[PDB]
RNA sequence: GCAGAGGCCCCGGGGGCGAAGGCGGCGCGCAGGCCCCGCCGGACCGGCCUCUGGUGCAGAUCUCGGCAGCAGUAGCCGCUACUCCGCGCCCCGGAGGACUGAGGGGGAGACGGGUUCCGCGGCGCCUGCAUCUGGCCGCGGGUGACUCGGGCCUAAGCGGCGG
RNA sequence: GGCGGGCCUGAGGCGGCGGGGGCGACGGGCGGAACUUAAGCAUAUCAGUACGCCCCGGAGGAGAAACCAACCGGGAUUCCCCGCUAGCGGCGAGCGACGCGGGAGGAGCCCGCCCCGAAGGCGCGCUGUGGGGCCGCGAGGGGGCCCGAGGGCCCCGCCCGAGAGGGUGCAAGCCCCGUACGGCGAGUAGCGCUGCUUGAGCGUGCAGCGCGAAGGGAGGCGCGGCCCUUCCAAGGCUAAAUACGCCCCGGGACCGAUAGCGGACCAAGUAGCGCGAGCGAACGGUGAAAAGGACGCCCUGCGGCCGCUCAAAAGACCUGAACCCGGCCGGCCGCCGGCCCGCCGGCCCCGUCUCGAAACACGGACCGAGGAG
RNA sequence: GCACGCCCCGCCGGCGGAUGCCUCGGCCCGGGCGGCGACGAAGAGCGCGGCGGAGCGCGAGACGCGGUGCGGACCCGCCCGCCCCGAGAAGCACCGAUCCUCGAACGCAGCGCGCCCCGGCGCCGCCGCCUCGGCGCCUGCC
C-alpha cells in the first residue's frame, strides 16, 4: 500500500492531477515498453516516447508497426505513420489514428544525443538500486 | 405624472465613475463613492454585507506583490532576513 | 493534538539530550482538610530547604531542581520531606562537563517522565 | 455628449474596441464550441456606465 | 534568431546604445509594413519585439552594476539597491538587539552557566 | 422500499455471450412491493447478515422546469394616402395625387445615450405583415482649432486653516 | 532707551529614519441595540450579543501575588477535565462563578527610591547619561477463443518490503504512470454622592465630581474595638502549553448537477437589474478516434433524396420518462363486479377545517423533479 | 351518419428534459503556514498576442526580458521557429530587473495648471544640524 501521506490516493485528486499536468509529466506519462531486444542492450524497461520511434502496437485494432509521426500530450495520444482512418473518398488526404503509447512496444528509438545522455543516466541509478541501494 | 412622465424628466448623471474603486458610485454634487469612499482614506468596508466584502478585497485582482512574495517567503526571503538581523 | 504534544516533546528532549525534561518538583501536602493526608508534586523547593541540603537557588536551577522562593514549608516536618527528596535527586543526578566527552554522553540515557514520581 | 471627458471618452472608448465576436481562428485552435462572446453590448439596450 | 545577451554583454554601453536606436527604427519600420501592406507573418516584428526588451536589460543590468558599486559601503544607498528583506524584517529588532540583555542579568548567566546532567 | 458502510456470496457473487436506466407484457405477494420475459440502452450492479440516515409525497394562493386547452382566438382602429410603370420589395427611379403647414413629421445645438454616423456586402436574428429595407448583421473607415467652447475668473455654494 | 553673550521657551529650513493604508478568521480596546423570553409588560431576559469605531501579532491578551486559603495548607500566567452550585433575579422568566483535586506546560525578572556622580549611548547629559528541504531509480504475461477494442472469458504462469491508486478502445499486480524499498511608587489608595456593571449579595469591578492619607491591603454580612493568618497596590518586561480564516496539503460510513459553495460550463460575483447603497442568474456530458458526414441523383434554386464514416448515428449530440401532440390502425368509450365484452347492477370530488362537506366553504389546469419531528 | 372529440388493440414520429450512469466541482474534518505596504500594498483603470474578443498573465523592455540549475522535442488553428553529444521545443524551480494612470497617494488639481534650477517640489513625528524671534532669566556695555 501507500505508507507516505504526501501522494494522494483520491479518484478525484489523481484524475485532476493526469487529466491536467505539466509537459514534463505527460512525457513520462507517455512512456511506452522498450523492446526485448533493445532493453538487453540498454537496461531500461520502458523509455519516454519520441517522434522518431519506431513502434509495434501489440493490443488496439491496428496493430502493425510505424515511426511516430507526429507526438499530441494535450490528447494524450501519439501517431504512427501508416495507422490512419479509412479516408472515405480515395483521393482523399489521410487523417492519423491516434493511438495511446502503452498500447505500443518501441522497435528502434531517435537516438538524438540528449536520449544517449537521458539513458546513461537511468543505466547509473539503476545500478544503485541494483547494487541493494 | 408620478411614474412616466416624472421618469421623462431625467437627463442628468447622478453618480460617475470612482477614481479608486472605477465604478459608477461617485456622486457628482456630494463628491463621495457610495461603495469605494472616495475621499477617505480608509476604505468602506461594513460587515452588515458579506457578499459586498467579497466582491472587493485581498484576492479579487493580481494580488502581485504579495503573491510574489509569499512564494519568496517559501524559498530565500527567509535567508535574507537572517543575514540582515546578523551584521547586514 | 495527542502527536503534537509527543513530536513536541520528542524535539525537546533531543535539543537537551541528557538532561530529564521535567525538572524535580517537591513533595507538598495537597491543601484542604480534605486531602491534607496526601501529598502532590509543587511549584519549587523552598530556600530553607535548599539551604538544609547545602544548595544556593541558581546552582540547584542548574542540577535541575525548581526553586520557589514564594513558598514557606509551613511545619518542620514538610521541610524534612524535602530535604531527604533533595538528598535523593543529588546521588540520581551526574553531571557531565569536561567540555566534550561524547562516550559518557551516549550511554546517558534521558529520565523520562516526572522525577522521582 | 459632444462636450465630453478624455477620462470618459478612453473608457468608452474601451467597450468599443472590446465589444468583438470571438475570432473563428480563436475558436478553431481552442475547441470553443461556445462562439458567442456573452460580454458583447449593443448601444440601443445596454447602458453602459449605469 | 534574436542576438542573444551573451553577446551584449559582451559590448560597450555607447554600442549598446546606437544598437536599441536602430532596432527601435527598425519597429517603425515593421510597423509601417504592416499597417501598410493589405500579411507576411511579420516574423521579424515578433523577434525585434524581445529584441529591444533584451538590448534593454542589458542597458540595465549594466548600469545597476555600475551605479552599486558605486554606492556601495556607504551609509545611506539608494533605494533600489538596499536589500530586499519585507517591510517587516526591515523594522525588527536585530539578533544581536533582541538578545541583547542587563549587565547584571549577564552576570549570572556567566555565574550559573548551563549544566548538561542526567538522572536515575 | 430507498441511499451509503462493514461482512458474506466453497475454486470465489452477477456483467460487451449486454450493467444500471426506460417501454410494454406475465408470474408471485392481503398489500407495501418483488420477480422474470421481450425490446431499447451501453457500463456497472446486487441478494442475505450487521450498521447508518439529509430514507417513501396528489395538495402546502408549495419551489423550479416543461407544457396543454382556450385558439389560428383576442388583437395588429393614433399621426388624412396612396397610385401607375420600370425588373420592382413596403427599397429605389420617373410620373401623378396627398400630408407635416415656419410654437413644422423643417434645419440645428445643450443634455443624455456611446459609435448608433459613413461606405461596401448580406439577411441567420431583429425590423411586432413583408422586405431585395433598415437605425439589424459582417467588413473597412470616420471627429483636425492661436481666434468657437472647455481651460480662465468668480456666483449661490463647497472645501481648507494654528486649532 | 539702544547694543554683544549665556540660559530658557519658541519659530522657519535641511538631512537621516519612522508613521499612515489592506486581509469576511483568531486576539485586544471602546461605543452599543432591538426582535426575543417572561405565555401581557416596565426590573430582568436576549446580551457584557449583532453592528459601529479603533489598534496589533503570528498568535494576541494574561503573567511572577497589596494571591488563595483556614490545613498534618499551598504558591506567576494561560488552556483542559471536574466542581455545578455558593449566590443573584417582578427570588418571577431565568441567570451563575470561583476554591480545592487530576492534567498540558513551566522561567524568571527589571526600574524608580537609594549609593556613586559622567566613570555614560559624550552636538546628549548633573532638572542624572552609566554602573551598583529537495533529488531520484523502481519489479513481474503468455497462448487460445471471441469483441469495434479486453482490462472479458478459458487454460496455464511470474513479481510482491510493490495486490494504495490513476490512465490506457470493456472489469489490468505483471501495458504505461506510480506505490513498497532510498539517497543527499500620591491627587494615589481610600471615603461621600451619583452613573454603569457583576453571580458578588449594606457593592463585583470601573468612572465622574467632591475630599483626601500613611505603614497599608485582604480574609466572600455592614459598623466600632481586640487579635490572628496572609500579602505589599497606585511603575515595567517575559517563552511555553491555547485560539484561528484566506492560502496550500491530505483524508472522508459527505453531495452527485432543482443536489453540493451564489458559482463543476476557457471567460461567476459573470450576464443582467436597481440613480445608488445593493442585488444576482442560467448553462455538465458526440465518439475509442472527429474518423463531424464519400458519392450520385435531382431541384430555378433552397433544400430534399439516397447512402457514406462509425460498433452504433451517438449527426449536435449519452440514456431520452411523464405531460402534450401528428400519422396509420383499432374501438365508443370514468370506476367497481358479473359475464365474451357491451349489457345489467352499484358508484358525488378529492384533500381539509368542521357538530356536520358533493357543497353556492377553502386549496387544487397538467406533468416531472425537489419538499416537512 | 361522417367529421369532431374521446378511449387506446397496437404501430411509428415530434416536443420536453426526467431517470439512470458517470465527474478536473463543492462541502466536511484534520494538518501546515502565518509570509502586504511610501523600496508605493490591497484594489481600480487603460494598454500589451503575427493573426486577438472574453478570461488568465504581463506593463511602452507589456500574452514578457536577463542569469542560474534542471528538462530534452515540440509548439491545440494557420504559421515560422526549432531540430544536430548541444545546437536547445514544451515544461519546472529560483534569482535579477522593467513596472503606464489612479489608489495610504505624496507640487496643486483630476486629467487640467504651477514652482524650480535641474535635483526635485505632500503631511505628521523623532533626532541631530542651520538661520533666527522674545520688554522669559540675566550678564557685558554706552
Amino acid at each position: 500500500m501507500k505508507l507516505n501521506s504526501a501522494v494522494t490516493a483520491s479518484r478525484r485528486k489523481c484524475r485532476k492531477a493526469y487529466f491536467t499536468a505539466n509537459a514534463e509529466t505527460r512525457a513520462k506519462m507517455m512512456s511506452s515498453r522498450l523492446s526485448k531486444e533493445l532493453r538487453a542492450e540498454h537496461k531500461i524497461k520502458t523509455m519516454p516516447i519520441r517522434r522518431g520511434d519506431i513502434v509495434e502496437i501489440f493490443t488496439g485494432g491496428h496493430k502493425g508497426t510505424g515511426k511516430v509521426v507526429e507526438v499530441r500530450r494535450r490528447d494524450y495520444k501519439i501517431c504512427v505513420e501508416g495507422i490512419n482512418q479509412k479516408a472515405r473518398n480515395p483521393e482523399a488526404k489521410p487523417v492519423p489514428y491516434p493511438i495511446h503509447p502503452s498500447n505500443c512496444i518501441i522497435k528502434e528509438l531517435y537516438m538524438n544525443g540528449s536520449r544517449y545522455r537521458a539513458i546513461k543516466r537511468r543505466q547509473e541509478r539503476n545500478a544503485e538500486r541494483l547494487a541493494r541501494i | 405624472s408620478k411614474g412616466t412622465a416624472s421618469f421623462g424628466k431625467r437627463h442628468t448623471r447622478i453618480h460617475g465613475s470612482c477614481r479608486r474603486c472605477g465604478k459608477h458610485s461617485f456622486h457628482l454634487q456630494k463628491h463621495e463613492c457610495a461603495s469605494c469612499g472616495y475621499p477617505s482614506a480608509k476604505m468602506r468596508r461594513y460587515n452588515w454585507s458579506y457578499k459586498s466584502l467579497r466582491r472587493r478585497t485581498q484576492g479579487t485582482g493580481s494580488m502581485s506583490h504579495m503573491r510574489k512574495v509569499y512564494r519568496a517567503y517559501n524559498s530565500g526571503t527567509l535567508k535574507a532576513n537572517a543575514r540582515k538581523y546578523l551584521a547586514k | 493534538r495527542k502527536i503534537r504534544r509527543r513530536q513536541t516533546r520528542l524535539q525537546k528532549a533531543k535539543a537537551i539530550f541528557p538532561c530529564p525534561l521535567q525538572k524535580l518538583r517537591p513533595s507538598v501536602t495537597r491543601c484542604s482538610q480534605k486531602f491534607n493526608l496526601t501529598q502532590r508534586i509543587g511549584r519549587g523547593f523552598t530556600l530553607r530547604e535548599l539551604q538544609g541540603v547545602g544548595l544556593s537557588a541558581g546552582k540547584a536551577r542548574q542540577i535541575g531542581i525548581a526553586v520557589d522562593p514564594r513558598r514557606k514549608n509551613k511545619s518542620e516536618e514538610s521541610v524534612a520531606r524535602n530535604v531527604a527528596r533533595l538528598k535523593e535527586y543529588l546521588s540520581k543526578v551526574t553531571i557531565f562537563s569536561k567540555q566534550a566527552k561524547p562516550e559518557e554522553i551516549q550511554q546517558a540515557i534521558q529520565h523520562q517522565g516526572v522525577v522521582m514520581p | 455628449t459632444a462636450n465630453k471627458t478624455l477620462s470618459r471618452k478612453l473608457r468608452l472608448a474601451k467597450k468599443t474596441k472590446t465589444n468583438k465576436n470571438i475570432p473563428r481562428w480563436v475558436i478553431a485552435k481552442d475547441h470553443l464550441k461556445k462562439t458567442w462572446n456573452y460580454k458583447r453590448h449593443h448601444w440601443r439596450r445596454s447602458h453602459l456606465k449605469l | 534568431p534574436g542576438l542573444k545577451a551573451k553577446d551584449l554583454v559582451g559590448l560597450s554601453q555607447e554600442d549598446l546604445q546606437r544598437k536599441l536606436a536602430d532596432l527601435k527604427r527598425e519597429l517603425l519600420s515593421l510597423r509601417t509594413m504592416k499597417a501598410t501592406a493589405g500579411p507576411e507573418r511579420i516574423a521579424r516584428f515578433r523577434v525585434c519585439k524581445k529584441d529591444v526588451a533584451r538590448v534593454l536589460t542589458v542597458i540595465n543590468q549594466k548600469a545597476r552594476d555600475e551605479a552599486r558599486a558605486a554606492f556601495e559601503g556607504a551609509e545611506h544607498i539608494p533605494k533600489t539597491f538596499r536589500p530586499r528583506l519585507t517591510h517587516a524584517m526591515r523594522c525588527q529588532l536585530t539578533e544581536k538587539q533582541k538578545r541583547l540583555l542587563p549587565s547584571k542579568l549577564m552576570k549570572r548567566k556567566l555565574q550559573f552557566p548551563k549544566l548538561k546532567y542526567a538522572v536515575k
